[PDB]
């Protein structure tokens, strides 16, 4: 599967 | 390595069909959405109410026109 390397939930 | 979106990635805030659900467009759980590789868009597969219980990572998963071709 494929995501995208931006999201709503982003981490240091 | 650059982001999915060029375009809007200043207005990554707003919601652009590049980098959004197919058809609604909304961000209810992009996490969750799962885009289909041959056809490169993101799938209702998580806009639905119910579910999925398992989320195949190894596997890529192809949309049912893929799979209908
Ligand atoms: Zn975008
Ligand atoms: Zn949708
Ligand atoms: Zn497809």
């Amino acid at each position: 599967a494929r995501t995208k390397q931006t999201a709503r939930k982003s981490t240091g | 390595s650059g982001p999915s979106c060029k375009h809007c990635k200043d207005d990554v805030n707003r919601l652009c069909r590049v980098c959004a659900c197919h058809l609604c467009g909304g961000r209810q759980d992009p996490d969750k959405q799962l885009m289909c590789d041959e056809c490169d868009m993101a799938f209702h597969i998580y806009c639905l109410d119910p579910p999925l219980s398992s989320v195949p990572s190894e596997d890529e998963w192809y949309c049912p026109e893929c799979r209908n071709d």
